[PDB]
RNA sequence: GGUUGCGGCCAUAUCUACCAGAAAGCACCGUUUCCCGUCCGAUCAACUGUAGUUAAGCUGGUAAGAGCCUGACCGAGUAGUGUAGUGGGUGACCAUACGCGAAACUCAGGUGCUGCAAUCU
RNA sequence: AGAACAGAAAUCUCCAGUAGAACAAAAGGGUAAAAGCCCCCUUGAUUUUGAUUUUCAGUGUGAAUACAAACCAUGAAAGUG
RNA sequence: CUCAUCAGACACCACAAAAGGUGUUAGUUCAUCUAGACAGCCGGACGGUGGCCAUGGAAGUCGGAAUCCGCUAAGGAGUGU
RNA sequence: AAAUGACCUUGACCUAUUCUCAAACUUUAAAUAUGUAAGAAGUCCUUGUUACUUAAUUGAACGUGGACAUUUGAAUGAAGA
């Protein structure tokens, strides 16, 4: 019974996990920035492994959060890459979904061999209206069962839009 | 090297377990506490005979093991491997210390030396369950195990059904009409409390209000 | 005061005195605390002289205020020196004294058997 | 409720519930302690808070003192009282906050008796100032500003209500660096800007910024402002004349009888379900044991 | 060696009244204290400033001073064969108005009440407390109360 | 009686699953010129009260629901304990006498009460 | 439970989460719009002499508490130091 | 109640244990018995029937599954040769 | 052939059960011990002082005048304190 139980997208966050710091990272970041228009945020390493050749607080990734119409736009610009086909995996039982794409030139943006090529994780987190209870300061509350995103409910929303296909099993 | 058990017969100290603090403890000489057909069903063995302590004393893990093997052996060799369930109801969690003899009695707090169980009066030590066709046999087994222990213990026949807290008539009443539900060693019972749907999937045979 | 007697049960023997026991106690061993100097009673003029304010002016006036626990029992009683009894004459009737009366001893509240004992000690 | 998630008996037995008004995300007790508690040698003289809250577009301004049995309202003024004094639309603007501020300022000053004395600042040039105490006579009424869970940004309307109670006469100790037109870097304040915000200048300037580059959202936003033929040039006097109206009569009269309370009690106990009898649910489960275990 | 610090041995003493941890409710900052009030002393483990030394836990004293955040309490501590006067500066969080006199006060107002009501009619005052007197005669009926005769019971085992 | 702002006691108020909610109020909700804050007007700031909705918040109800609170000659005068004896017993330990007296268990009942101000078919 | 390389371990997201973490250090207390984590502004780790608590002889010392009189820091503020 | 070919004989106290006795004493739970039980001499245990597989060869009996009628006071498809 | 494959297997984890424990574990929680109070230095009223404190003769502390006597506020004891 939806009078407004109408499944918007909350945010899309793009993520290059550039597994070390320096030039390659300050390049993946400008990639995120001429795809986002926003200044992206760098992520420091939590701890230190030395298999993956990293050090605590090493600035070894970058991501960016884009919300609303621009994020529908770059979502579609990536479902093109993945041919509007997804998996019955790839979906949180909590309602969101994501995919990944190496070869970040399949998104539009041209090649420019003084930045290289990069892959990207796409994560689309979804929510109905009145997600504000959970995220506001005063009276912070939890949304009723009936009203929050489901996996099944969001694969149905995803198939219904984009005429896309999800998976086996 | 093991000291004679008379040196630790009595509960002179407060419980000294293995712990963060004591923590160099040697291993208990008794490690298996259920013997025989321990997988059997509560219906399989309605008779129950206890070996019960009549003293406030301490029983060495060494003599616990010694008398476990004593009694289980006699019982199988005259009854069969799966004729009885023998449960020892006493775990020896109390660590005995010893002062290892150019010094004197300066600074003379011992190292761990053994383990031992601290048994009250009337505390069950052994519990054995069979069907009444056996009773003489398990009785004689516990009687032979008695001789492995310091201090008077007495064998007594339970009024209860095997290892249940129910006497035989009350247990019959419960299961004949609606309420017992086997489980691997043991059994579950029908509550009148809690979820009514989740109470019905479980124990469907009942609520005929009949056998 | 009952909690007091509980506190001292193993050192005393006590019970419920009859009129006869109280009368013979005051007559034979009844002494007043008068500006101490405990004083044998020996004439009602002494009682009147000190318990007079309270309406007690005889030895039987005294006894009666004791036995019918009086509006002035506190003063009537604090006026009598503690009675100095001899040992029981018959004996104690038990082989050992420092057990409860109930256990064949002597201490605690025997209840009317206080009268046999005190009469044997007075 | 994923099977992997449900809570144990033990979890709940050993769980310590917070204070109701904290479960309800409504009271910052760490703040309440320090607002309410008084100097112990001041013994019964209560600490008065000027609470101001914001419903979704309506402004509350109470003056409360606290009490072991429950906070007691000395004066109350709601911004929806502004019709009375000559404002009609947007009673959540900065100047509606200032208005309500002033309103309760003078409502309480008169409820007390420092009505004639401590008339506050009248010629409101938007200056920074506090209602000073008067030589040889009663000190002003003192209240502290209870902004609740509001997030103290420079230039926000909680401090507008602040500015208006202050300008009305209440002594409400306050700095200036969160008044609109406080300069981020250089530590000074623009009073022409603060007077503007006191009056409307940012809303009026929005109006005549939209009346000639978007008639297509000016259409709907500001609808009432056209439906009553009043544009930007206006407001500053709507508000100045409300100010007059309030300083002239603060007296709070309330709303007309209108189905007095027992009537409401009835027509809402129509919608208030009352609990079931133990015998009721006894039978309501004996029904279910017949109907479900009973082989249909 | 040994350890005798200021809060030594207070492990449970200062513990937090299980499922009552957290911030202190505001009624204990809303209570008022005047010089000469009788107060109890219980430490609140969550307010480390101004707390009483363990010796004064469970102890009752009299207010002698009133300051901004705290009260001064007078306590009589027994050192040797004599009491000395000790003056603790305790925060309001560790103090509690005492009901050790509530009986007394209620019984002085009750006393003056029935004393007025006494000299109203003829004076029959009767207003000192007296200990429990012993019971008085009574008649017990057997109507529908005939006595069930009990005997002791033989040895069972039950186990 | 509902509701809101501020509350006192801080689960009889919490948790889980459903269902109901008139009026008003809260709410979600629309916008980005201005003050203000962000990687993101999501939060935070401001503007509108206009364009929209009871879906959620919130209120209430249902459940041999979990938890929680209360009560009882339920267990139990049990365990423990103050006091006594030239009591029993090789000892371990034990019974008795004058008092105090639990916890678990079991069963029954209950699921917020209430202060100030304003507002409501 | 979910996202290219990515693997048990890299970075991103949501859900649950009474503290099962963290607060230099030993341990025990204590703490959830904090006492923990990120940020902003600072020097109250300052000045003057008294009283008080523990240890106690009611000496000293160490440590601590609550005020008085200053001058300051922070915050819209109550406050807090 | 106890008879000791090392009896025992009074708190603290000047020691004795596990375990055993068909010495004797009292008691507990099962049983049999004047419809004759226990003990001891005496008779009877036959038969429907060698009921069956091992068959070098088992009426009950080296041995292995097995399990009952007729007569009767009773008499095992078999306790021991 | 592999499978993010079905299947057994032993493992650890989850669920409801089960035997047994703690000086340095605990929701609960005694007994014995332990702090304070049981009036005249009491209770109540009327309304002065101040530089502290209040929005405020508001409060706070200390006072003037007035009303209620030994059932004047439990017990027991007191060769007195
Ligand atoms: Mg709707
Ligand atoms: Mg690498
Ligand atoms: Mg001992
Ligand atoms: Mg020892
Ligand atoms: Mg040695
Ligand atoms: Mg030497
Ligand atoms: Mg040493
Ligand atoms: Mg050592
Ligand atoms: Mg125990
Ligand atoms: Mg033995
Ligand atoms: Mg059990
Ligand atoms: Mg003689
Ligand atoms: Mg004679
Ligand atoms: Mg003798
Ligand atoms: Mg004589
Ligand atoms: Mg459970
Ligand atoms: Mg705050
Ligand atoms: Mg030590
Ligand atoms: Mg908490
Ligand atoms: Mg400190
Ligand atoms: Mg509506
Ligand atoms: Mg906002
Ligand atoms: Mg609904
Ligand atoms: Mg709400
Ligand atoms: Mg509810
Ligand atoms: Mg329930
Ligand atoms: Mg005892
Ligand atoms: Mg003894
Ligand atoms: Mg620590
Ligand atoms: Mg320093
Ligand atoms: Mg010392
Ligand atoms: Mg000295
Ligand atoms: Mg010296
Ligand atoms: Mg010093
Ligand atoms: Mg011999
Ligand atoms: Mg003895
Ligand atoms: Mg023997
Ligand atoms: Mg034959
Ligand atoms: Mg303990
Ligand atoms: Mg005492
Ligand atoms: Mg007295
Ligand atoms: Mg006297
Ligand atoms: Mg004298």
């Amino acid at each position: 019974q939806n009078p407004m139980r109408d499944l918007k997208i909350e945010k899309l966050v793009l993520n290059i996990s550039v597994g070390e710091s320096g030039d390659r990272l300050t390049r993946a970041s400008k990639v995120l920035e001429q795809l986002s228009g926003q200044t992206p945020v760098q992520s420091k390493a939590r701890y230190t492994v030395r298999t993956f050749g990293i050090r605590r607080n090493e600035k070894i990734a970058v991501h960016v959060t884009v919300r609303g119409p621009k994020a529908e736009e770059i979502l579609e610009r990536g479902l093109k890459v993945k041919e509007y086909q997804l998996r019955d995996r790839n979906f949180s039982a909590t309602g969101n979904f994501g995919f990944g794409i190496d070869e970040h030139i399949d998104l539009g943006i041209k090649y420019d061999p003084s930045i290289g090529i990069f892959g990207m994780d796409f994560y689309v987190v979804m929510n109905r209206p009145g997600a504000r209870v959970t995220r506001r300061k005063r009276c912070k509350g939890t949304v009723g069962n009936s009203h929050k995103t489901t996996k099944e409910d969001t694969v149905s929303w995803f198939k219904q839009k984009y005429d896309a296909d999800v998976l086996d099993k | 090297a093991r000291r004679p058990a008379r040196c630790y017969r009595y509960q002179k100290n407060k419980p000294y377990p293995k712990s963060r603090y004591n923590r160099a403890v040697p291993d208990s000489k008794i490690r298996i506490y259920d013997l025989g057909k321990k997988k059997a069903t509560v219906d399989e063995f309605p008779l129950c005979v206890h070996l019960v302590s009549n003293e406030l004393e301490q029983l060495s893990s060494e003599a616990l093991e010694a008398a476990r093997i004593c009694a289980n052996k006699y019982m199988t060799t005259v009854s069969g491997r799966d004729a009885f369930h023998l449960r020892v109801r006493v775990h020896p969690f109390h660590v005995l210390r010893i002062n290892k003899m150019q010094q004197g009695m300066r600074g003379a707090w011992g190292k761990p030396h053994g383990l031992a169980a601290r048994v009250d009066i009337g505390q069950i030590i052994f519990s054995v369950r069979t069907k009444d066709s056996n009773k003489d046999v398990v009785v004689e087994g516990l009687r032979r195990a008695r001789y492995k222990f310091p201090g008077q213990q007495k064998i007594i026949l339970s009024k209860k059904w095997g290892f249940t807290n129910l006497d035989r008539p009350e247990y019959l009443k419960k299961r004949e009409a609606g309420e017992v539900k086997d489980d691997g060693a043991f059994v579950k019972f029908l509550s009148k409390k809690g979820s009514l749907e989740n109470n019905i999937r479980e124990f469907p045979e009942y609520f005929a209000a009949q056998a | 005061t009952l909690e007091l007697l509980k506190l001292i049960e193993p050192y005393v023997a006590y019970g419920y005195p009859s009129y006869s026991t109280i009368r013979q106690l005051v007559y034979k061993r009844g002494f007043g605390k008068i500006n101490k100097q405990r004083v044998p009673l020996s004439d009602n003029a002494i009682i009147e002289a000190n318990l007079g304010k309270y309406g007690i002016l005889s030895i039987d006036d005294l006894i009666h205020e004791i036995i019918t626990v009086g509006p002035h029992f506190k003063q009537a009683n604090n006026f009598l020196w503690p009675f100095k009894l001899s040992n029981p004459s018959g004996g104690w009737g038990v082989p050992r004294k420092f057990k409860h009366f109930i256990q064949g001893g002597s201490f605690g509240n025997r209840e009317e058997f206080i009268n046999k004992l005190v009469k044997s000690m007075n | 409720a994923f099977q992997k998630d449900a809570k144990s008996s033990a979890y709940s037995s050993r769980f310590q519930t917070p204070f109701r008004r904290r479960r309800e995300g409504k009271t910052d007790y760490y703040q309440r302690k320090r607002l309410v508690t008084q100097h112990k040698a001041k013994y019964n003289t209560p600490k008065y808070r000027l609470v101001v809250r914001f419903t979704n577009k309506d402004i509350i301004c109470q003056i409360i003192s606290s009490t072991i049995t429950g906070d007691v309202v000395l004066a109350a003024a709601y911004s929806h009282e502004l019709p009375r004094y000559g404002i009609t639309h947007g009673l959540t603007n900065w100047a509606a906050a200032y208005a309500t501020g002033l309103l309760i300022a003078r409502r309480t000053l008169q409820k007390l008796g420092l009505d004639e004395t401590y008339k506050g600042v009248e010629e409101v040039e938007g200056e920074y100032e506090l209602t000073e105490a008067v030589e040889d006579g009663p000190r002003p009424f003192k209240v502290f500003l209870d902004i609740g869970l509001q997030r103290t940004t420079t230039g926000a309307r909680v401090f507008g209500a602040l500015k208006g109670a202050s300008d009305g006469g209440l002594y409400v100790p306050h700095s200036e660096n969160r008044f609109p037109g406080w300069d981020f870097e250089t530590e000074e304040i623009d009073p022409e800007l603060l007077r503007s915000y006191i009056f409307g200048g940012h809303v009026s300037q929005y109006m005549e910024e939209l009346a000639d580059d978007d008639e297509e959202r000016f259409s709907e936003l500001f609808k009432g402002y056209l439906a009553d033929d009043i544009d930007a040039d206006s407001l500053e006097d709507i508000y100045t004349s409300a100010h007059e109206a309030i300083r002239a009569d603060p007296a709070f009269k309330p709303t007309e009888k209108k189905f007095t309370k027992e009537q409401y009690a009835a027509e809402s106990k129509k919608y208030r379900q009352t609990k079931l009898s133990k015998e009721e649910r006894a039978a309501r489960v004996a029904a279910k044991i017949a109907a479900l275990a009973g082989q249909q | 060696g040994k350890s005798h610090g200021y809060r030594s041995r207070t492990r449970y003493m200062f513990q937090r009244d299980f499922r009552k941890h957290g911030a202190v409710h505001l009624s204990t900052y809303l209570k008022v204290y005047k010089v000469g009030d009788i107060v109890d002393i219980k430490a609140n483990g969550s307010i480390q400033k101004g707390m009483p030394h363990k010796f004064y836990q469970g102890k009752t004293g009299v207010v002698y001073n009133v300051t901004k955040s705290s009260v001064g309490v007078i306590i009589n501590k027994m050192v040797g064969n004599r009491y000395l006067e000790k003056r603790l500066n305790l925060r309001v969080e560790h103090i509690k108005h005492s009901k050790c006199r509530q009986e007394f006060l209620e019984r002085v107002k009750a006393n003056a009440a029935k004393r007025a009501e006494a000299k109203a009619q003829g004076v029959a005052v009767q207003l000192k407390r007296q200990p429990a007197q012993p019971r008085e005669s009574r008649i017990v009926s057997t109507e529908g109360n005939v006595p069930q005769t009990l005997a002791p019971v033989p040895y069972e085992t039950f186990i």
